């Protein structure tokens, strides 16, 4: 049988609950974002982190809120001081953001699935 | 745009 690719199927672009339970170790993800109220950014996942075995979250996702504290407006350092004392369950809302988060990341741009590229 | 923070 011919085989389907994930590859192409359209990435939801609406928001999304993400319940992380990662005790008292890292998230295991990098944000950017938080000057210019942009917004807040996942920029990487790391292999193996909690973030990652979650299977929820990608790069390119927009962190809405976090234990329902609104980040859309939030500054770097505020952010990052949210998630790190979000406590170990940890809930995120996400949405999935590629054009803007394209802007911080050097030659990166969208496909038609809305995949980040980065050539 | 430059700040990044692992969380």
């Amino acid at each position: 049988g011919s085989p389907e690719f994930l590859g192409e199927e359209d990435i939801p672009r609406e928001p999304r609950r993400i319940v992380i339970h990662r005790g008292s170790t890292g998230l295991g993800f990098n944000i950017v974002g938080g000057e210019d109220g942009e917004g807040i950014f996942i920029s990487f996942i790391l292999a193996g982190g909690p973030a990652d075995l979650s299977g929820e979250l990608r790069k390119g996702d927009q962190i809405l809120s976090v234990n329902g504290v609104d980040l859309r407006n939030a500054s770097h350092e505020q952010a990052a001081i949210a998630l790190k004392n979000a406590g170990q369950t940890v809930t995120i809302i996400a949405q999935y953001k590629p054009e803007e988060y394209s802007r911080f990341e050097a030659n990166s741009r969208v496909d038609s699935s809305g995949r980040i590229v980065t050539d | 745009n430059y700040k990044q923070t692992s969380v």
